[PDB]
């Protein structure tokens, strides 16, 4: 069992989130520096996010050890993932929700049905705290519990593009993100981010409290923003490139607006309807946790 | 008709 | 009087039975066969040549033709083997979870009630096996209810198609209509049709 | 060439390769490495063998497999086509093969594109589809010619 | 001219420790790396806490790679059997409702 | 017409079959509302997980699927000894079903044994590897501080603690008085 | 060697999926009740024999 | 549900048809409305009779424009007195 | 170079479609509604798929 530090698991160098860029492993913050904006006449206004349902979906009797990190990260950023809810194994997270359960969530991101040798795992208290919220990914698809796929994206916009002033105001112009780019930039970014051990980010997001949690939020704002970025490209209505004197600027219109597009395209990963539901649910939970 | 404890398959769908 | 043999090792036998149950698919059938033989040797039941399916005249009656074709659709020919198996499996341990042989019944005509009786009789003659396949039965009975008692059905299903029992013993219905799968038989959930909570 | 290590008689080469392999940054291997059992059957499904192969072909092979596994479309979904091409309210049963028999999702977008394209190039495509429908009517046995 | 050259002069010289112009294979030919969660191939991390470099990110050739492959248990494209069951009466069928 | 044959005859056949040596599970409690099977697994810290009851779908044996239509012949087309006019009732010798239950149990122990036997060896048995670092000069290799890897403890020690109903042994941090360790060891 | 017919041992014999061999290795295994979630329960004299 | 013209002597094609949806939770409503962006000629009032979400579906954009203009005049006339 | 035979039904269909003159210019081609008037409409989310 890996002990959680006084900061989250994220303080450990083993969990560092970095996208490859300019031939190095850039931290998400130094990539977000390249981001630039073109406000349009249109406006985003953040409505209060509905409180997530109390209901934790049953982790139905499953003999196997579910690969949940792979399932979530691929559901959110994976290039080829589809029908993410019909298998519906996100429910399994609720198995970890119980006090004194025999299940363990390994650093591999596997939910072992029992503790097992040579497989390091997060402290069961913290995983209980995380599962207590994220097992509700399991009820992403149940009609009674679906999250809004439209208004929630405004928050994404505000947390990504939003200047400190816009974030204070709670309203920002619908922006048009852009960055100088290499070929297939959005795809490589979406994979570098699919590779992340995000369960560290979530378990720390859900188990930390007080000054430790606040330090966590300031330390990791750019990580969250990057996940938000891959997601925003999955929902952006279009992604053009511009010639700019022997440089090419990638341009996603628009940040903070779900086009609800499900048609595939070469530039970015695409959300099938199930991915849209799952992501909306994930955003509901993660944003509800990001404000406390 | 005759008792049969199993799925009584008839169609064979192609991929 | 001494028998110069080793004692039946109860504990070891149950352990090895459990391991075999984990690893040997054939175990189930082996045990069943033993039980089948007992039934076969008890001579409690044999097939007869003639079928007593319909009251006299009703088979040849022209307006009975649908109900007859309904009963004939369900009423399978007897075999000593299948019958003895049906009897034996009430007592035999189950390992691979059982499934119903699914029936496609719209329940439009009245005669469709055959299928309902086909389950009721199954629950009487074989309460145990019924208890294993009962959710798969509930998927069929729900069509029967929605078609025959639409309003009671909407009420019931609004309460939830299934429920779990909490530690205090109280029932806790889902509030949701969801099709049963036997995958659930091993889970905490129970078909709600069989709760007997008014 | 990493297999030449401590087997080639050429000394400088064996030294060099031993150095490259003893670096932190580089480590040869001959998988199996990654097993992945099913959640229900508990038997191995996709396994990761570290073959001696160029990274391009490996990347394409992996792209294809990733497509097939990430679709979460089992063979059971073929039933949904079968319902479409069947008389209304046919039922289909079994056998619930599960994750063990994956397939690619029906590519709606690309097929409708190719259809509109062909219909542009090949008006006679009309007569093909009609022919299909004709046969269905013919097999549905709704109406038969008669001498009377 | 020799742009495709991986190796050269695989022989010993009886006097010098290595023949002049002898060419050892690049370290990249032998870094089997890892399959990533994406399916992207990567070289091994150069230092701890670093993700590895994707093999397609860069121009070196890597001759050891992890190819994922299905085992005998997984099978695809086999024809699949089912019990199709017809409606009991054609007149009862519901073409209509939403 | 047949109910006597069911209740007054076949019921005894169930009552005796229920005492057979190999019908070891509790199949059903008589209450559909609350009954669930007791569910077990063989399982190890080493990582094995083998449910006894599991859902795999239709099997080659033909035991999994149930045709409920079997009830119809049982009513409408089957004779019974009780119905009808008098027929001698058969009481089977115990010895047949019994002796084949016993032969099955020996077949089973004989079959599981090589599996059980190999695993006893792959387990490494009731012992654990243990480094013994010395803390003083003039320490014999036997003397020093005993210690072992966690994997060994999970694999060989911890299940026995669980099986003996004792509190899980205390973690030792920097702030750990010997008296706490004594309370733990005696615990 | 011991003249045992160990065919089909440690295998699923599904009608549609075919035969499927599971791992036999299970060193230090125990019989343990599971919660319906599928997670293992500590042995209890109150319920388990 | 098709709607007839309020006048009953005008036996002609109906401009559109209402469509009751299953709803009932707010969430189900959200989802339906998100999925309605994918449909063709479709519109809804801010709230619904019987508290059951229901959407209008038009035969053509002209019919839709007439319905919109009508309801715009009704909201205008109403807010005028509010 | 890449012709690969059909399945007998595909041979029958390719035969039925007739010679593939392919006079249509596919350079940068797209699928778009014409107005009945004969002009080409822009793509419309809100109507085109």
């Amino acid at each position: 069992m890996l002990q959680q530090p006084t900061g989250g698991y994220t303080t450990l160098e083993q969990f560092a989130f970095t996208i490859r860029n300019d031939g190095t492993n850039a931290t998400p913050t130094q990539f977000l520096q390249l981001l630039s904006y073109e406000a349009t006449e249109n406006e985003l206004v953040k409505k209060t996010i509905p409180t997530p349902e109390t209901h934790l979906p049953s982790a139905r009797n499953v003999p196997g050890n579910v690969y949940i990190e792979d399932a979530i990260t691929q559901a959110l950023f994976g290039i080829s993932a589809q029908n993410v809810n019909a298998h519906g194994y996100f429910s399994r997270l609720s198995a970890l929700a119980l006090p004194n359960t025999s299940a363990r969530l390994g650093l591999d991101g596997v939910i072992y049905n029992s503790e097992t040798i040579n497989i390091p795992f997060y402290d069961p208290a913290a995983v209980a705290n995380f599962a207590a919220t994220y097992a509700k990914l399991g009820n992403a698809s149940t009609p009674r519990y679906r999250a809004d796929m439209i208004d929630i994206y405004a928050h994404v916009g505000l947390e990504l593009a939003g200047t400190d002033a816009e974030r204070a105001a709670g309203v920002m112009p619908v922006k048009r993100a852009k960055f100088d780019s290499w070929e297939g930039s959005l795809i490589s970014l979406s994979r570098d981010v699919v590779n992340w051990k995000i369960l560290a980010f979530l378990i720390d997001l859900c188990s930390l409290e007080g000054e430790a949690l606040r330090a966590f939020k300031t330390r990791n704002r750019d990580v969250f923003r990057m996940m938000l970025f891959i997601m925003s490209t999955a929902v952006a209505a279009n992604v053009v490139n511009r010639k700019v004197t022997k440089r090419v600027d990638r341009v996603l219109e628009y940040i903070g607006v779900n086009s609800m597009r499900t048609a595939g395209r070469t530039a970015t990963i695409t959300y099938d309807l199930s991915r849209h539901e799952f992501a909306a649910k994930f955003l509901q939970l993660t944003f509800t946790r990001w404000n406390a | 008709k005759v008792i049969f404890n199993g799925l009584d398959v008839n169609t064979e769908v192609q991929p | 009087a001494l028998r110069p043999e080793l004692a039946f090792d109860h504990d070891h036998i149950i352990r090895c039975l459990m391991l075999a149950a984990a690893n040997y698919p054939r175990l189930e059938g082996i045990i069943v066969q033993i039980n089948t033989g007992y039934v076969a040797s008890a001579n409690v039941i044999r097939p007869v040549s003639e079928k007593r399916y319909f009251p006299e005249n009703l088979e040849q009656n022209q307006s009975a033709a649908r109900l007859v074709s309904a009963v004939k659709a369900r009423a399978s020919e007897a075999d000593i083997s299948s019958i003895h198996l049906a009897i034996a499996r009430e007592v035999s341990p189950m390992f691979n979870v059982h499934e119903l042989k699914k029936i496609a019944e719209s329940f439009e005509d009245p005669s469709s009630i055959v299928v309902v009786l086909e389950f009721i009789l199954f629950a009487l003659f074989f309460p145990t096996e019924f208890n294993r396949i009962k959710g798969d039965i509930q998927n069929v009975l729900l069509l029967f209810f929605s078609r025959w008692y639409p309003v009671e059905y909407g009420i019931f299903v609004q309460r939830g198609a299934t429920y779990t029992i909490n530690a205090a013993g109280e029932f806790e219905f889902s509030g949701r209509n969801e099709k049963w799968d036997q995958a659930l038989y091993l889970s905490e959930h129970f078909p709600a049709l069989f709760s007997d909570v008014p | 060439p990493a297999l030449l290590r401590d087997f080639t008689q050429v000394n400088w080469l064996n030294r060099d390769i031993t150095n490259m392999l003893q670096q932190a940054g580089t480590k040869y291997g001959l998988g199996l490495t990654e097993t992945r059992l099913d959640y229900v059957r508990l038997v191995k499904t996709i396994v990761g063998h570290a073959l001696n192969i160029d990274h391009f072909a490996a990347s394409v092979l992996n792209i294809n497999l990733r497509a097939l596994m990430e679709a979460n479309v089992t063979a059971d979904d073929r039933i949904k086509a079968l319902q479409a091409h069947s008389m209304i309210s046919t039922q289909f049963h079994g056998p619930n093969q599960g994750a063990l028999r994956p397939e690619l999702a029906f590519d709606h977008d690309h097929i409708i594109r190719c259809l509109m394209l062909a219909a542009a190039n090949y008006p006679r495509l009309e007569g093909i589809i009609v022919q299909i429908n004709t046969g269905y009517v013919a097999s549905a046995n709704v109406i038969r010619p008669v001498s009377e | 001219i020799s742009v495709a050259r991986s190796m050269r002069a695989i022989v010993n010289h009886n006097e010098v420790d290595r023949p002049r112009g002898a060419v050892a294979p690049s370290s990249y030919e032998m870094d089997t790396g890892t399959l990533s969660r994406n399916g992207d191939l990567l070289y091994s991390p150069v230092a701890n806490g670093q993700v590895g470099i994707p093999k397609l990110e860069v121009d070196h050739i890597s001759f050891s790679n992890v190819v994922s492959m299905m085992t005998a248990n997984i099978r695809t494209g086999d024809d699949m059997a089912v019990e199709r069951v017809n409606p009991d009466d054609v007149r009862a069928i519901n073409i209509r409702n939403a | 017409n047949i109910a006597v044959a069911h209740t007054d005859h076949l019921s005894v056949v169930y009552a005796t079959m229920s005492n057979f040596m190999l019908n070891f599970t509790n199949n059903f409690s008589g209450n559909h509302a609350t009954f669930k099977p007791d569910q077990y697994v063989i399982t190890s810290p080493e990582g094995s997980y083998k449910p006894i009851i599991e859902r795999q779908g239709e099997t080659v044996d033909g035991l999994t699927i149930i045709d409920t239509s079997i009830v119809w012949p049982i009513l409408c087309q089957c004779t019974y000894p009780l119905v009808r006019i008098m027929e001698e009732i058969v009481y089977p010798d115990p010895s047949t079903t019994l002796s084949q239950s016993l032969s099955v149990a020996q077949v089973l122990s004989k079959l599981t044994l090589p599996d059980a036997f190999i695993n006893m060896i792959l387990s490494g048995g009731d012992s654990v590897v243990m480094r013994t670092y010395q803390t003083e000069a003039d320490d014999d290799l036997d003397e020093g501080i005993r210690m072992t890897t966690y994997d060994q403890y999970l694999s060989h020690i911890r299940e026995r603690l669980h099986i003996t109903n004792v509190p899980d042994p205390i973690y030792i941090t920097g702030a750990s008085t010997p008296d706490q360790i004594a309370a733990s060891v005696q615990a | 060697i011991t003249d045992v017919d160990s065919t089909d041992y440690g295998k699923l014999t599904l009608r549609f999926l075919g035969t499927l061999t599971r791992s036999l290795k299970m060193q230090n295994a125990q019989i343990r009740r599971i919660r319906p979630d599928g997670t293992v329960l500590r042995y209890d004299d109150q319920i388990d024999i | 549900i098709p709607i007839t013209n309020s006048n009953i002597f005008d036996d002609s094609s109906t401009p559109y048809n209402v469509r009751i949806w299953h709803a009932p939770t707010m969430t189900e409503v959200n989802h339906i409305l998100a999925l309605m962006r994918k449909s063709t000629l479709v519109s809804t009032h801010s709230s619904w009779h019987w508290n059951v979400l229901h959407t209008f579906h038009y035969r053509s954009e002209s019919d839709m424009i007439d319905h919109f203009a009508a309801k715009i005049l009704e909201d205008w006339r109403q807010k005028e007195k509010l």
